[PDB]
């Protein structure tokens, strides 16, 4: 598990990251609940860091999660079905009734920050994809987001 | 002469059972999640009757079934007999459901404990096949 | 029976259920008694656990040629469950199985509203290479143009083109009074919230229908344009837009500023473009040419 939060804190690696606290849940696991139902918020919250969504349903899936799951299983599905359908307004208004299971996050910058700085441009996928010429303003009407830092992110997307 | 043996009951039974119920029963085995048992061993002469038994089993349930000396495995030159018992084992696949008869299976068990000579070797090596 | 069940007495002869599936085999009395527990599964509202033990059914299929008639009529039971949430097009092959019972029938309401039942799916079910294919086998049957309806059903499949979507609501939305049979009516506006999700559907059908004939003759078209062809506001364009090129099915590019919209042409710069469009073309005359030959050389030969 700390080498786990060591990890999460270096962000050098987002691979092994995952793997310690897989490991770390399989030592918890038929023993103490209460420290097994805390671990998996951190191995799925890391493959949202790793922007896999997919996984993150096919892992609450198993069997082996069933038992397990709970208020907290359902806030990490949530963050992957709103990386998934790629929505900042879904992920804000389910940040309300979960912010009790978002404190538990040690930093809660770091994630947020670079989620933020990764849905920004998930967003822009939707808007640029139909066209390719493109006015700033009626545009961002949809992100709902001063017309400066927009120019500024695209520019950096061209970057 | 399987009624004529006398004992021992328990045994008698037992080996129809792990025996001839895999041949006509898989179902009681594949539901309950247990794999059949695939072999079965005798010896005597703490008593005897070993081949008797054995031997109206064969001619008992008939169906499909081989006979085996330890001493037809010999071959002199090239232990091939090993791929005898390859070849055999193939032929078992094609007869199948098909029942092996091993008698004086000692000298063929050896356990090679000191090394020595050629015999003991060759023989290990064919018991490498088995 | 006693205590008319709940979610825990359903529960308990859930893990029961398997237990005589392997121990041994019974033709019918087993089958009817292993339907018997998801009709108390729809009471419980939980459908995770009814999709699973309906998994067990389609294991033991096909059961024809034992009963005939009865397990027939428990595809009654399950199109409810595939019908309810996530998927329009579960229920279309397997109501074709559901117009089966009809078949050995010796009625004629029951038939008659089967017709129908199988025949409006196909609105219901997103659009797929296996759908057009789906509703050619069901085409041309003496039995199903007796449905008027199915008139206009079929006219706006064959060859597109284009048509007022009220005058739609026209023959449709007379069909909630008219009838006969009023099941597929009855099925679909019987939900004040399912109703309204097929409204959205039925919309959605008609504009994607209306999109891949502009897919096929653009080229280019002033956005103001496609608004009042699809008789809607601009925005609710966008909208469509939207899904449609996230869906990838046709490619376009929808310049709003400047009001210029069109779907494709591909770019295709140099390579495959005039690579197949010319040489191709320039085969044509090739391999006709042989073609022709042999013609005069036949007439020439008739008459000489
Ligand atoms: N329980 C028994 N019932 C009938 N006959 C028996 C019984 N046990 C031994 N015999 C007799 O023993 C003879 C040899 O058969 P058996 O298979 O016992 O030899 P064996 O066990 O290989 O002998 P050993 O073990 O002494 O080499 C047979 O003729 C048989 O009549």
């Amino acid at each position: 598990m700390q080498s786990g939060i060591i990890h999460a804190a270096e962000e050098k690696d987002w691979k092994t990251a995952y793997s310690y606290f897989y490991e770390a849940f399989e030592g918890y696991d038929s023993i103490d609940s209460p420290k097994a139902i805390t671990s998996l918020k951190y191995m799925l919250l890391c493959k949202i860091m790793l922007n896999t969504p997919e996984d993150v349903q096919a892992l609450v899936s198993g069997k082996l999660a069933l038992r397990y799951a709970g208020r907290q299983t359902e806030a990490l599905k949530c963050v992957a079905q709103a990386s998934k359908n790629r929505s900042l307004a879904d992920f804000e208004k389910a940040l309300t009734d979960y912010r009790a299971e978002l404190r538990d996050d040690p930093i809660i910058s770091t994630h947020l920050a670079k989620l933020y700085d990764n849905l920004l441009e998930q967003n822009l996928i939707r808007v640029i994809e139909p066209f390719s010429r493109v006015q700033i303003e009626h545009i961002s009407s949809l992100i709902k987001l001063s017309k400066a830092d927009v120019e500024r992110k695209l520019s950096q997307m061209i970057l | 002469s399987y009624s004529e043996i006398g004992g021992l009951s328990e045994q008698i039974r037992e080996l129809r059972e792990v025996i001839e119920l895999p041949l006509t029963n898989p179902e009681l085995f594949q539901r309950v999640g247990i794999i059949p048992p695939k072999g079965c061993l005798l010896y005597g002469p703490p008593g005897t009757g070993k081949t008797l038994l054995a031997r109206a089993v064969a001619s008992q349930l008939d169906c499909n079934f081989l006979k085996v000396v330890s001493s037809s495995i010999v071959d002199k030159y090239i232990g091939e007999s090993a791929r005898l018992i390859r070849e055999m084992f193939n032929y078992a696949r094609d007869h199948q459901p098909c029942i092996i008869f091993m008698d004086e299976i000692d000298a063929i068990g050896g356990r090679r404990f000191s090394e020595g000579t050629s015999a003991d070797r060759e023989i290990q090596r064919t018991l490498m096949e088995l | 029976k006693e205590q008319n069940g709940d979610v825990k007495e359903a529960a308990s002869i859930l893990q029961e259920l398997q237990v005589e599936t392997y121990g041994s085999m019974e033709k019918k009395e087993r089958v009817e008694f292993i339907l018997e527990q998801m009709r108390l599964c729809l009471a419980v509202k939980d459908y995770i656990r009814t999709q699973i033990i309906s998994k067990k059914i389609n294991t033991k299929f096909f059961q024809e040629e034992n009963t005939e008639k009865l397990k027939l009529k428990y595809y009654n039971l399950m199109i409810q469950l595939d019908q309810h949430e996530g998927s329009y097009l579960s229920i279309c092959k397997h109501y074709r199985a559901i117009y089966d019972t009809p078949c050995i029938q010796a009625e004629s309401e029951k038939w008659q509203q089967a017709l129908k039942s199988v025949v409006l799916y196909v609105i219901l079910a997103p659009f797929d290479n296996e759908q057009s294919d789906l509703v050619h086998r069901i085409s041309g049957d003496k039995k199903l143009e007796e449905i008027p309806k199915y008139k206009d059903l079929l006219k706006l499949f064959t060859t597109m083109e284009l048509m007022r979507w009220s005058t739609l609501v026209e023959d449709y939305g007379m069909e909630l009074r008219k009838g006969s049979l009023e099941s597929p009516a009855t099925d679909v506006f019987g939900s004040t919230e399912e109703g309204e999700k097929r409204w959205k559907d039925l919309k959605n059908r008609v504009v994607e229908h209306n999109i891949r004939i502009m897919a096929k003759y653009y080229t280019r078209i002033t956005m103001k344009r496609m608004a009042q062809l699809l008789d809607l506001s601009v925005d609710e364009s966008e909208a469509f837009l939207s899904n449609l090129v996230v869906n990838k099915t046709i490619f376009a590019k929808v310049d709003r500023l400047a009001g210029i919209i069109n779907f494709q042409r591909p770019k295709d710069p140099n390579n495959l473009l005039n690579d197949w469009s010319q040489k191709l073309n320039s085969l044509m005359s090739l391999v006709n040419k042989t073609t022709h030959l042999i013609a005069k050389e036949e007439m020439i030969h008739n008459l000489q």
